[PDB]
RNA sequence: AAUAGGCGGCCGUCGAGGGCUCGGGUAGAAGACCCGGUUGAUAGGGCGGGGAUGUAAGCGGGAAGGGUCAACCGACCCGCUUAGUCCGCCGCCCCUAAUCGCCCGAG
RNA sequence: CCGACACAGGUGCCCCUGGGUGAGAAGCCUAAGGCGUGUCGGGGGAAACCCGGCCGAGGGAACUCGGCAAACUGGCCCCGUAACUUCGGGAGAAGGGGUGCCUGCGGGUGCGUAACCCGCAGGUCGCAGUGACUAGGGGGGCCCGACUGUUUAAUAAAAA
RNA sequence: GUAAGGUCCGGUGGAGCCGCCGGUAUCGCGGAUCCUGCCGGGAGUAGCAGCGUAGUCGGGUGAGAAUCCCGACCGCCGGAG
RNA sequence: ACCGAUAGCGAACUAGUACCGUGAGGGAAAGCUGAAAAGCACCCCGGGAGGGGGGUGAAAAGAGCCUGAAACCGGGCGGCG
């Protein structure tokens, strides 16, 4: 797994949902694909996705989001309200 | 009557519902006398094509001429079971059944993972995977007197028939690990002789060599592949509707007389289609192999498997049949195979034929 | 409040489309604060708007 | 025609207005008379005894 | 709405709690009424927050139209009534808070009594073709519910 | 199939056997069905095989000419280059996720 | 604003409109200005079927009351153009050839190597050069009414 | 009591009501595609598509945010929005 | 010896009022807490609407207020299933 604190890289293959979705959704739901993934494979209760990586996956406009994705996770740990512990990530480019 | 023609598709396949289950049935047998498991099971693999000189009576005799084929994968089936059958008011009864007690499992591909050693695996830890309830503090020595038992009552005559439980093996093709459970006739006329070789086989493997003859016809038995629900055009093949049909194109026209005041079971109608239990006849064995290589002319050996592997599927590995023609079913489905049930009068010799190119190429 | 007045003033004092005014995103609250057209030229000077 | 779209050619001048003399909105503009009362067409008040609108103003039906 | 259905009420052993005049399907309140009847206090708040999170389906037997099934064994149509589970929970909150109040042991509270009406009808219209103005109204719902300390 | 069947096994008089949840399709309108779930190659990632197009960007040279017949500009062509790009196909490697958990259940 | 409505109609499109391509206030792209309120969202190889589009081998109207729908042609330059005729026309009849980019010259008006337009030679790539957008299918008989125009607002646009 | 109907008991209600004789009447309800009011099944269903398919990511206010506000990205109209 | 709030004038009341049609003209629905507001002080919860305690009153008759039927809907109980 990840622990708070280290860098990791992930390829996001969001090609997996444009055949599943029409054409003109295709860029929204690959931001969806792209939290979703993230989340499942850091274990973090809650993703921060950057600007920077949005614009990536809109570049070509709404029907075109990139087939592959390289980004990059740092994890940490918040704790607060005392309510366990909230994993929160941080999705970089790259 | 002013235009007449044939109806729209045939009756004899209703209900057009879901198999009852993915692995097929058998409802009949062929009548043998030689003593041998009447059948056999693998796992579709693909098609591919080959150039042969046609032996089977016609025009082309003695010629060269393509036939495609289909490969399927059949790893040795595990003997485990014996079941009797006696005869009841209605139709036979399942008199008892025994099969053998756990042994260790000698061809499960285990690797060596880091941590821990080599799983040591062993029968009847693959096969509750599909009973999922097996005999518990099971022993030789209760197994014989069970056997004995089974064997006292064939003597004493109340047993009509006997058959063999048998189970796949697909962890040996690294295909899956549930198997799969049948139970297959044996051929011949004596009760005695069918028992006395169900028990030379209990608890050990069988391969297509022993069994099926090279050149012979058979029937293949699978469930064909699922499309869905589909509309009556191309579930029964309806005519269009005309082109300035404001209602539809694809739907039937009319869906019965006044009277009846009732809309009959033969009219045409959408639903399931595909994911059927089917039967094709008279499918020619053309060769049978040996760990996935093919022997052509005892100096040159080819593997079947073409470069790139098999679309869907893997690489093949074990024992494979190549089958004349089209098989019902999708890429890994099991498919059962018996001896002809219904052979022409004339039928092409037992033997392999003459075999002079295998198409290996890429096929994706 | 919603920064509807403040849009409309300041596009109307730097003599341009409403869609051409941009407010600093981290200054949210100075701007909601300002309320006359004092204040919205004051913080147009100090380069919020 | 004839119907939804006749209606939206309904924003010339009013046919009626304000009356002066009665108060009621029935003062016919560009013929100039009341159509109620008939101001501007004659000296005495517009009644007629087949009309129960007079009578209904007193509550005298 | 302020009597109860309930007839042989103790304010010694049971606590009670209602809600009136709720912006709700009454329906689907009665559907969640009648799974939640009969479980314990906090057995019923988690089924609640479980429907809320569309973990749980809600099975429905009586008004269950055009309504498809879901995974599992006992289903059946069902779905996921989230404003009703958030009102019902309110509700419970609410008679929690009167059982602990009275002093009752709140891990010990069983719901015996629990039901669901029809309230005033809110009217409105909605304007259709060839100049056709038809009804547009909300039903709102009562809810009670009365706890005992079982022993 | 109201004569609502036969057989081997497992459990009960705590408990076999299941459902939800998880990774995917030999399946699919909801349900249902099939394979996998650390007794692991189910999906992703890496590498390798086989494919579809058709030789990438960059650099070097030529080019009908023009230019002070100089510097430079120039459609296009040739070499590095079966290239570059991509893969809803296959093989090997536990690097990541198939986890934690919840509820029926005969007596 | 009127039409019972925060109505895809009508009133008011009543007056006005940067850049490229281009004959153009056409189509397409874009600056200014405006909007994300022609206001319910989420899921999915998640079907059948229905509406709106794109392509379909071989044949080419064998379909049908009837080529209904779709399809062919399509801009511009050059050559060439029938019966008939009221001599005006028919006529863009019909039919045929060309069209891109690049390197250099010649010509018209012009003070000009400003701007607009018109030819010429050579080299070169693609299946395709009005490459997208824009953008006629054609011909031959018969009946009726000379033509432009008007008509049953809400099933008849016609020979009336 | 054949009956139209009468009377009695238990409960709610809080100020009027009846037996008999003799008269009077807007004097007796199942229907009139009857009139007025209220409520049912259809139904948690159709509709919230078609003529311009537009939202996403960070931050903010707030009990509560797909729908409100600011920044970026991506889009529509652009002889008319 | 008239009717007693679907009756009686259309109007028992902010009724020839609201509202409909360009206009002539057409034209509704809607009465009742209690003897006295004594119209619920204080406490727990909820964002709030409200809920539960506790008070007032002969009686909540609690302003959605005299009595409170039928149709319809939710629950409990007895019988069938
Ligand atoms: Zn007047």
């Amino acid at each position: 797994a990840i622990k708070a604190g280290e860098e990791v890289i992930f390829t996001v293959p969001i090609k997996k949902i444009k055949k599943i979705v029409p054409r003109w959704k295709r860029a929204p739901r690959a931001v969806k694909f792209v939290r979703e993934f993230v989340a499942r494979h850091a274990k973090a209760q809650e993703v921060i996705i950057d600007p920077k990586v949005n614009e990536k996956i809109w570049e070509r406009g709404i029907e075109k989001p990139p087939s592959k994705l390289r980004v990059k996770v740092k994890v940490e740990e918040e704790k607060r309200e005392g309510e366990e512990t909230v994993r929160i990530a941080y999705v970089t480019l790259a | 009557g002013k235009v007449h023609r044939p109806r729209r598709g045939s009756l004899g396949f209703s209900p057009r519902k879901r198999a009852k289950s993915i692995v097929p049935r058998i409802r009949s047998w062929p009548k043998e006398t030689e003593v041998r498991m009447l059948g056999f099971a693998g796992y579709k693999a693909g098609m591919t094509h080959i150039l042969m000189i046609d032996d089977e009576p016609g025009l082309t005799n003695g010629k060269e001429i393509f036939m495609p084929v289909t490969i399927i994968e059949t790893p040795p089936l595990r003997v485990f079971g014996i079941r009797a059958y006696r005869m009841g008011y209605l139709g036979l009864e399942t008199a008892t059944e025994v099969i053998v007690p756990d042994f260790p499992l000698d061809n499960y591909p285990a690797k060596e993972r880091k941590g821990k050693p080599k799983p040591k695996m062993t029968f009847y830890k693959l096969l509750e995977r599909r009973i999922a309830t097996l005999p518990k503090n099971y022993t030789q020595e209760m197994f014989e007197q069970k056997l004995g038992q089974l064997e006292d009552m064939i003597k004493e005559g109340e047993i009509v028939d006997v058959r063999a439980i048998v189970a796949t093996q697909p962890w040996v093709i690294k295909l899956k690990k549930k198997p799969e459970v049948m139970e297959y006739a044996i051929g011949g006329t004596s009760v005695e002789e069918k028992f006395n070789y169900i028990k030379e086989k209990l608890g050990k493997e069988l391969r297509v060599g022993e069994v099926l003859k090279e050149g012979e016809l058979l029937d293949v038995i699978a469930v064909t592949k699922g499309k869905g629900t589909q509309g009556p055009v191309k579930r029964w093949g309806i005519k269009l509707r005309a082109h300035k049909d404001s209602k539809g194109r694809r739907k039937v026209g009319s869906i019965g007389p006044w009277h009846p005041a009732r809309v009959m079971w033969t009219v045409p109608m959408a639903g399931q289609m595909g994911f059927h239990h089917r039967t094709e006849l008279n499918k020619r064995l053309i060769a049978i192999g040996e760990n996935g290589k093919l022997k052509l002319d005892e100096n040159t050996e080819i593997e079947i498997t073409p470069k790139g592997g098999f679309p869907h599927y893997g690489i093949v590995r074990s024992d494979f049949m190549m089958i004349a023609g089209s098989v019902p079913g999708a890429i890994k489905r099991i498919i059962r195979v018996r001896p002809a049930i219904r052979p022409p009068k004339k039928k092409p010799p037992v033997q392999r034929p003459q075999i002079t190119y295998v198409s290996v190429e890429s096929k994706q | 409040n919603t920064l509807k007045m403040q849009r409309r003033i300041a596009a109307e004092i730097l003599k341009c489309g409403e869609n051409r005014i941009w407010i600093d995103p981290e200054r949210i609250d100075d701007v909601a604060s300002a309320i006359t057209r004092e204040d919205i030229k004051r913080l147009i000077k100090e380069g919020v708007i | 025609g004839s119907g939804t779209a006749t209606f939206g050619k309904r924003n010339s001048t009013p046919t009626h207005i304000r009356c002066r003399r009665c108060g009621r909105v029935s003062y016919n503009v560009k013929k100039g008379y009341c159509a109620a009362c008939g101001f501007g067409r004659s000296r005495r008040l517009r009644k007629y005894r087949w009309s129960k609108k007079w009578k209904k103003k007193k509550n005298a039906h | 709405r302020f009597g109860y259905s309930f007839q042989n009420f103790d304010p010694k052993r049971m606590a009670r709690a209602s809600a009136r005049d709720l912006r709700i399907s009454p329906k689907l309140a009665v559907e969640v009424c009648r799974e939640l009847r009969g479980m314990m206090l906090n057995d019923a708040l988690r089924y609640l927050d479980d429907v809320i999170a569309l973990k749980r389906p809600v099975p429905l037997k009586r008004y269950n139209d055009s309504q498809g099934h879901k995974p599992g064994k006992g289903f059946g149509p069902g779905r996921y009534p989230v404003k009703v589970a958030k009102a019902i929970k309110k509700v419970l909150l609410n008679v929690k808070n009167n059982a602990v109040q009275k002093g009752l042991d709140p891990d010990k509270l069983k719901i015996i009594h629990i039901a669901a009406h029809k309230g005033p009808v809110l009217r409105g219209w909605y304007p259709r073709a060839f100049g056709r103005a038809t009804p547009f109204n909300e039903q709102t719902t009562h809810i009670e519910v009365v706890v005992e300390e079982i022993r």
